[PDB]
DNA sequence: AAAAAAAAA
């Protein structure tokens, strides 16, 4: 009755108290006006409020929102729409577009306290309450528009009529249902023609979010919940993404309380009307002094060795492997030609060795430190299901392709373990990807080519239990040469027994195990921790807090932390695209001619494709030092690394 | 640098928990004087370094600010080490007096740790001195009151008592008790408190 | 502030962010190369028991050698988190001597906006403490234990004393 | 004495002792009026009552003497006025009708009750179980009122007009420590 | 009609308020301690109820589903009486209290349940094989009309005693000329509780001759949910009732099921610390024993003679190592593996079953009757909705415990390679039908 | 449509 007006005026008072939101709204308005008629982006009518200030202003309204949003959000939205209408000033508007009536829906950020849950923790007593849930995106539905309000016209009357339709998921408050019956006749029988272009249609999509399997009870499968979101943010993110979704958790449907029930045990349906979505990413933007520090480090002489040594400090030796991983994470550029079609741009690395030489651990480290990566096991995968699958959507009743493991890793890196133990059939499915970086699906009436430009890193064991240095390299490796020729670098590792190395590695490994997490005692095991205190988060250059990287002093050479290295990778993969020059060309051609005509035994045969590997390695090294041109030093280091990987020191 | 000193103090805290959770005086842990003497050696090195630094400061080639800041840092180091050691020893002396005060000042070598060799020799002589003080205290004007007796208020006059260990016969005032193994007495409460405290009787 | 108090001594050993407000040649010998002096505006993580005095000594513009930066434990984010819902907060993870360091920090720097919020926090948590203490069994769900593992180091003493008092009263009552 | 932290508060045994060091009425079964015999001649109790006594008459003795005579057949403890159903009814009505005031009640509350129900079982005119249930109900009501009142803890002072000994003792450490913490927080803030 | 219900409620209230032995009213203090910790539930021991009065026990045994709600509302009446001051006249957010029963009657095997156990209280034991995801159930529904457009509230209990039990919508309106059932459900301002389904299987050693085990379906709600994990032996006290399936052979068929009233488990869901203070003291005392090592070593299979180093290895395996983590994220394994490779007749297999019995979480499987897909992760499809979903095998069922594999050499070469990553990193990765999940398995 | 177990080639 009047409580709606009371809440509306209180929210108007609160909006008038804080002057940031008004500035944002008028900025949106002026940008929208400038987009209209000046020689393709438009800002949506959505604003995000920080409920910390609301709590500091009025505790009653804050509690009402966080406990029963159904009776508090609509008044706030009405007040915001009224403010926007009052402040707006358009003297000559349009006809069809003026009847949009966007209500300026809201988004929230700030501390939630006990209302930040996980998909398993959602229970009965959290219904009808605003919540924020973390999780992983499992699968999505198709974007389908839905009607809101229809526009009708009658020729005889000349008066435009309108009828409004709402559903259970359309509004927070339950109202009397309305069918989709089109009004075609007037009260006096005049004919009504539906007017497209004046009616209102809003986009609709359903997604399902799953709890992270890492934080799960022992011996329990992960559980998932479904989220409905509409209008804006309709097609953000994708399956295989870590998200934080804030919205209202409410039930819907009769659920058998009508006469349709067949058995006693009938349960209701629960669903979340998502209000906002944030990318978790376990942040992604560089600051000014960050760029200053990156430039200062890149102008140093020996940045590349420092960066290589910084990777996985708990692994002894394998320095060239670390350098190869560093060059692979930020490989060369892709080439396209009007007549030359397409040229591959990145690097793939394969390692083979006898057991217990720290390959899987390095693979896990590469998974953890990469921008985007997917873990795959040879035995626990099927090639047909690795690329694409056919699934029938429950809503639309049609069958649509579901993205496979490798497609999700587009512009990423894929790590495969037990590669030599992986079925031969599915191997061809890999080779196709290694051929043109594109998978073709022609099955059940769907003919589509899907882009997959990822890099693949794998580690495999030799045919015997241990490597035989006296045998043919082809004899020791079970994989056929057809796919082995694709990999740019092949590495063979062996645990040669030497008492000096044995003592050094023993001391190192014992040093690692004598570690204690900061601020926690040694008498009790590790305990799980809660989420961050802030549900949604966000003097320069004189501190160098984490810029220098050296957390602990152990050697004269420097070190850098993981976040700074990742920021360096993000900057390098975007801001620099080097161009090769003839000075490095001479060195590359000379060393290729020399290596080809050395005429001695070697691990693998060499052919014309190795020069492409040299070119992209030089490009990657030019990217490492952040230069737009390729110097002969990059050619020299690439040749040295190749000689090490193929001859051995 | 005094971080290793913290390692002692934290350990002392656990000892208090052993004092706390048990709420009883038993099994004082064996000492940690090795870490203490390591700290003493390093603080002796610190003192020697400070004296050398003061020597160079008086010589003239040393800057005054460097000398004063190094002196402050070293003084803080000595202060913290002394604080840690005294914090350990104060609690040790407190628990020592705690179990010394209630066992009639005899240390009960006939029954509690047996050899008491986990205590340092200085701690053992301190315990003997405190037992001497306890013996002297009730030798003054309070000779007719057993200060080391029971502290539970007397609530009943006659209780049932069951024998726990076998002995011969023990004389009392106006009577004698023969301690046959596994026997039950119906006697006065205030005549068997000495035996009960010693552990020869059970089922109060 | 007791000299022979274990808890105070332990709390004195935490590290606080700080910066060298003044440049002193020959310093840093305890952390890096002794012959290399420490330059100006150098950030370090120093323990309380020397940061308190080195920031007040002055030494000599009588500026002290070191300046203490605002620690990450006392930040706006933590303020909002405690002001939203303190009863369910797992304050054990932020620190184990939170109250004593709060006392020391508010003593060094008078701030009227900290005493009130901390007082309200502990007052609100005290009622839950008493509710759990009075709950003597006659063996429990997850809620009691998951609250008990969120406690501060000092609150355990209050909880144990209250539990012992109630247990003794119940034991004497029913005989 | 020290015994860990037992130097700060009273044990329940000490509370029972200090309560039982109180006078009470007795109906003796025997007589030792002087022949107009050994004098009682105690040092912390008026011996005139114990010496000048005659059977089937009212006199006042300390509680522990009454208990000792009750262990023999020389005693018959007279129940107090507030240990009856008709008084407890108006008492519970008083607490229920007044949701802010602790009812008037002797500070030996629950303790004389425990002792009398333990020893003087057969001398009550009312059934024992009904009285015990009424006492339990009073205990529950006062516990609820105490929890309701504790919700505010000022740093200056607090008032509790009608709390018994055991209720005060079982609450002393928590209230004391919380108030001390608040006081020192305020003192350090100024 | 209503007078008998009031008499029964009054009888139960008198029982709960009056039951004392010696000098303690146990149930009232139990209610106080439960309310103080926000656990609105009460546990009734059946022997006390029998001893207090026999008529109430007879009535409860006769018609349990009708009688129980009266008791469970008497409980909440007493709780509001002994917890809230009237103040001469609010939140009152106290729902109906949950009743939990315990008893020591004779057990009944699953195969012995017949038509004579319908709507009776029974006690039985079995093994848990699967747990369903939780669902919501309404308790207080806000009902709104369309034409006359007034408000109404519906109160529904969870006990049914019959297939229908459901008042869907009243016929005609509440008194113009409305429809038959012109009502809707206001989902906001409604109260919901939680329900879960479980599957029970017969205990292996009581299976009859030449037969296969039989499964049964049980339903629990409110605080009894989320208590048992698959693979845990349990003892259940409940009601054996029947429910019709209109969606679903024969004529007038009715599928039976079990409504859970009380659960007892040996593990007691301990695996944070929840042990009693006395038990903790006893464990510390045992750990203080100077020769606990020899005492435990003698305890491993006392009927096996001669083996000593094997028993020490078994003790070291069961105790387990210490898990570690690193700043850069590398994991370090924290388990020990023991392989017995010896001649026949040396009692190799007899130790495996004992190790399975001792360990809190253990599974015993053979290398002959096993498959690579049947151990780590099995990809199944729902016959109804036709959707891929992941079903765990045996290795994931023994996570956090030990796994007993005998005849390790008879295992197929293709199958034996899947365990390599599952033990070298304790994580298994599945890429099947577009599902890309990393699953944890530590054992 | 896609995964998993069984007997014969
Ligand atoms: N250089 C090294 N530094 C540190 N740890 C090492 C090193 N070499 C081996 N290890 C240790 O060896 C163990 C074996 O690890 P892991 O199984 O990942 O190795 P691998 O060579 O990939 O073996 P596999 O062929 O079985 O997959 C790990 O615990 C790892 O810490
Ligand atoms: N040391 C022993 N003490 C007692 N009984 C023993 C011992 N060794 C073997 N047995 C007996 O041998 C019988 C068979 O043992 P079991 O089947 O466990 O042997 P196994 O080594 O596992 O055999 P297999 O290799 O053939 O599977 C059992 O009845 C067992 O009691
Ligand atoms: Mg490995
Ligand atoms: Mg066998
Ligand atoms: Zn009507």
């Amino acid at each position: 009755d009047a409580v709606f007006g009371d809440r509306v005026r209180r929210f108007q008072e609160f909006l008038d108290t804080f002057t940031s939101y008004r500035d944002s709204v008028r900025s949106i308005q002026v940008y929208n006006s400038n987009n209209a008629a000046n020689y393709l982006n438009i800002l949506p009518h959505r604003i995000i409020i920080s409920l910390d200030d609301l709590r500091e202003f009025d505790r009653s309204f804050w509690s009402g929102i966080l406990v029963e949003p159904a009776y508090f959000i609509p008044p706030a939205e009405k007040a915001l729409t009224d403010l926007a209408d009052s402040m707006d000033d358009v003297p000559h508007p349009n006809a069809s577009a003026v009847s949009s009536r966007h209500p300026w829906k809201l988004s929230f950020k700030g501390s939630f306290g006990a209302h930040a849950l996980s998909p398993r923790t959602l229970t009965a007593q959290h219904l009808n309450k605003l919540v924020s849930v973390e999780g992983i995106v499992t699968k999505t539905s198709l974007v389908r528009p839905k009607l809101i309000r229809s526009v009708h016209y009658a020729a005889k009357t000349g008066r435009f009529h309108y009828r409004d339709y709402t559903d259970a998921t359309t509004t927070l408050t339950t109202r009397i249902p309305t069918p989709a019956i089109y009004p075609t006749e007037d009260t006096e029988g005049n004919k009504l023609t539906t007017e497209y272009g004046y009616s209102t249609f809003i986009d609709h999509q359903r997604i399902t979010v799953q709890e992270m399997p890492e934080m799960a009870p022992a011996g329990q499968l992960p559980r998932s919940i479904d989220v409905i979101l509409d209008d804006d943010l309709v097609d953000k993110t994708k399956p295989g993404d870590r998200v934080n979704v804030v919205g209202v958790f409410k039930s819907l449907g009769a659920g058998g309380m009508n006469q349709s029930n067949s058995n006693t045990l009938i349960g209701f349906k629960t669903l979340i009307l998502g209000n906002t979505v944030y990318p978790l990413h376990a942040r992604q933007m560089l600051t000014d002094f960050d760029i200053r520090n990156i430039n200062k480090l890149s102008k140093k002489k020996d940045i590349f060795d420092i960066l290589s040594q910084s990777l996985a400090p708990s692994i002894y030796g394998h320095d060239h492997i670390k350098k190869a991983i560093l060059l692979m994470l930020m490989g060369g550029v892709e080439k396209n030609l009007e007549n030359g079609s397409h040229l591959r741009g990145d690097i793939n690395i394969l390692m083979v060795g006898d057991p217990s030489t720290a390959k899987s651990q390095l693979l896990r480290f590469v998974l953890n430190t990469a921008s985007l990566a997917i873990a795959t096991t040879g035995r626990g995968s099927s090639g047909v299901g690795l690329t694409a699958a056919v699934t029938t959507d429950r809503e639309t009743g049609e069958r649509r392709l579901e993205a496979g493991a490798m497609v999700l890793a587009d512009r990423g890196v894929v790590c495969i373990d037990e590669f030599d133990k992986m079925t031969d059939v599915d191997r061809v499915a890999i080779h196709e990807v290694m051929e043109q970086q594109t998978v073709t699906i022609a099955k059940a009436g769907i003919h589509t080519t899907l882009n997959a430009r990822c890099s693949v890193i794998a580690a495999a064991n030799p045919v015997f239990g241990q490597y035989d240095v006296n045998r043919d390299p082809h004899q020791n490796i079970a994989l056929p040469d057809s796919l082995l020729s694709r990999f740019d670098l092949l590495f063979v590792v062996t645990d040669d027994i030497n008492e000096i190395r044995d003592r050094s590695i023993s001391e190192h490994v014992l040093r690692t195990h004598r570690y204690l997490p900061p601020g926690y005692l040694e008498g009790e095991p590790v305990r799980e921790r809660l989420n961050l205190s802030l549900a949604v988060g966000e003097q320069a250059g004189a501190k160098l807090a984490k810029n220098k990287g050296n957390y602990n002093g152990t050697e004269i050479p420097k070190l850098v932390t993981i976040p700074f290295l990742r920021k360096y990778v993000q900057y390098a993969k975007e801001r620099v695209i080097p161009q090769l020059t003839q000075e490095a060309i001479n060195v590359i051609v000379k060393n290729y001619t020399d290596l080809r005509n050395d005429d001695n035994t070697k691990k693998s045969p060499i052919t014309a494709r190795t020069l492409e590997t040299l070119i992209r390695l030089a490009t990657a090294h030019a990217k490492v030092r952040l230069s737009k041109t390729v110097n002969k030093v990059d050619a020299k280091v690439a040749a040295n690394l190749l000689r090490f990987a193929l001859l051995g020191e | 640098y005094g971080d290793l000193g913290n390692k002692l103090v934290l350990e002392a805290k656990r000892t208090k928990q052993l004092y706390a959770r048990s709420n009883q005086d038993v099994n004082l842990p064996m000492y940690h004087e090795d870490i203490i003497r390591n700290i003493l050696k390093e603080v002796s090195n610190l003192r020697k370094n400070t004296e050398y630094l003061k020597e160079q400061q008086q010589l003239g080639m040393l800057d005054d600010k460097v000398a004063k800041c190094q002196y402050f840092v070293t003084l803080l180091c000595m202060e913290r080490n002394k604080r840690c050691l005294l914090a350990y020893q104060r609690l040790r002396t407190d628990i020592l007096d705690s179990m010394a005060w209630n066992n009639n000042g005899l240390d009960l070598m006939s029954s509690s740790q047996q050899d008491t060799n986990n205590l340092s020799h200085q701690e053992q002589e301190y315990l003997k001195e405190y037992c001497d003080l306890i013996t002297d205290l009730k030798s003054g004007d309070l000779v007719d009151i057993d200060l080391s007796g029971s502290l539970v208020p007397p609530s009943d006059v006659f209780i049932d008592v069951r024998v726990l260990k076998d002995a011969g016969e023990i004389q009392t005032e106006y009577g004698v008790f023969n301690l046959i193994k596994d026997s039950q007495f119906f006697v006065r409460q205030s005549d068997v408190e000495r035996l009960i405290q010693q552990g020869y009787l059970q089922k109060i | 502030m007791g000299y022979y108090d274990i808890d105070d001594v332990l709390a004195d050993g935490t590290e606080f962010p700080c910066k060298f407000q003044y440049d002193i040649p020959g310093l840093g010998y305890l952390e890096n190369n002794p012959g290399r002096p420490i330059t100006k505006n150098t950030k370090l993580s120093l323990p309380l028991w020397l940061a308190r005095i080195l920031a007040i000594v002055g030494g000599d513009e009588p500026v002290p050698f070191v300046e203490l930066l605002p620690p990450d434990m006392f930040s706006t984010k933590v303020m909002n988190a405690i002001k939203t819902d303190p009863v369910a907060l797992d304050l054990h993870s932020i620190n184990s001597h939170f109250f004593s360091l709060a006392i020391k920090w508010i003593m060094l720097f008078s701030e009227k906006e900290l005493a009130n919020v901390v007082s309200e926090l502990l007052l609100q948590r005290a009622q839950e403490l008493n509710h759990h203490a009075s709950s003597l069994s006659i063996n429990t769900n997850i809620a009691t234990s998951t609250f008990l593992l969120k406690l501060e180091e000092m609150e355990k003493e209050i909880y144990k004393k209250s539990h012992e008092s109630y247990k003794d009263t119940k034991r004497w009552m029913f005989k | 004495s020290l015994p860990a932290h037992l130097q700060q508060t009273f044990s329940p045994e000490e509370i029972q002792f200090i309560v039982e060091n109180e006078p009470i009425k007795i109906f003796p079964r025997i007589t030792t009026r002087q022949k107009i015999h050994t004098r009682w001649q105690l040092i912390t109790t008026d011996d005139k009552a114990l010496n000048n006594m005659v059977a089937m008459r009212s006199t006042e003795v300390v509680l522990w003497i009454a208990l000792l005579l009750k262990q023999q057949s020389k005693c018959s403890i007279v129940a107090p006025q507030w240990l009856t159903t008709k008084e407890l009814d108006r008492k519970i009505q008083y607490e229920k009708t007044h949701p802010d005031r602790f009812s008037e009640l002797p500070w030996n509350w629950l303790v004389l009750a425990r002792i009398l129900f333990n020893k003087a079982k057969d001398d009550f005119h009312d059934p024992i179980h009904e009285l015990r249930g009424k006492i339990q109900d009073l205990r529950e009501i006062r516990q609820i009122k105490v929890l309701k009142g504790l919700k505010y803890l000022n740093e200056s002072h607090l008032q509790l007009d009608n709390l018994s000994l055991l209720e005060i003792n079982e609450l002393r450490p928590f209230i004391t420590e919380i108030m001390d913490k608040l006081r020192e927080i305020h003192t350090a803030s100024l | 009609n209503d007078d008998d219900n009031t008499e029964i409620i009054k009888s139960f209230k008198n029982f709960i308020l009056e039951f004392r032995l010696d000098s303690q009213f146990i149930y009232r203090d139990q209610l106080r301690n439960n309310i103080l910790v926000k656990n609105y539930s009460l546990t009734v021991n059946m022997e006390h109820l029998i001893g207090y009065n026999e008529d109430i026990y007879k009535k409860l045994s006769d018609e349990p589903s009708d009688i129980i709600p009266l008791f469970e509302t008497a409980i909440t009446q007493v709780a509001k009486r002994i917890s809230i001051l009237s103040r001469a006249q609010l939140l009152n957010s106290l729902p109906t209290f949950q009743l939990i029963l315990n008893s020591n009657a004779n057990q009944i095997p699953l195969r012995d349940l017949d038509s004579e156990h319908v709507s009776k209280i029974v006690r039985l034991s079995g093994i848990i094989i699967s747990t369903s995801v939780l669902s919501s159930r309404a308790t207080y529904l806000s009902i709104m009309c369309r034409n006359c457009r007034h408000t109404t509230s519906i109160t529904i209990n969870n006990f049914n005693s019959i297939t229908g039990n459901t008042v869907s919508l009243p016929r005609s309106c509440l008194s113009k000329n409305c429809g038959p059932d012109p009502y809707i459900i206001i989902h906001e301002s409604s109260k919901f509780i939680d329900q879960q389904f479980l599957k029970l299987q017969e205990i292996p050693e009581l299976v009859p001759v030449g037969e296969m085990p039989r499964n049964l379906t049980m339903t629990c709600d409110r605080y009894l949910t989320n208590k048992v994990i698959p693979g845990t032996r349990v003892t259940i006290v409940g009601i054996y009732s029947i429910y019709n399936s209109k969606n679903g052979s024969g004529v007038a068929i009715r599928t039976p099921y079990i409504k859970i009233l009380g659960i007892q488990s040996d593990v007691e869901t301990s695996s944070v610390t929840m042990f009693t203070e006395e038990e903790e003291e006893e464990f510390l005392q045992l750990s203080r024993n100077p020769k606990l090592y020899e005492i435990l070593t003698n305890s491993i299979a006392p009927s096996i003679f001669g083996n000593e180093d094997i028993k020490k290895a078994i003790v070291c395996l069961l105790m387990g190592g210490s898990k570690k983590i690193l700043p850069d994220g590398m994991r370090l394994r924290g388990d020990i593996n023991v392989l017995l490779l010896g001649d026949p007749g040396t009692a190799k297999s007899q130790l495996l079953k004992f190790v399975e019995k001792v360990s809190p979480i253990a599974v015993y499987t053979s290398g002959k009757g096993s498959s690579a897909a049947g151990l780590t992760a099995s990809v199944q499809r729902d016959p109804m909705t036709r959707e891929f979903y992941l079903e765990g095998g045996a290795m994931v069922l023994a996570d956090g415990g030990v796994v007993c594999i005998d005849e390790f050499d008879k295992m197929r070469d293709e199958d034996r390679v899947a365990i390599h990553e599952a033990m070298e990193q304790q994580t298994i990765s599945i890429a099947k039908a577009g599902i890309t999940t990393v699953l944890n398995s530590r054992t």
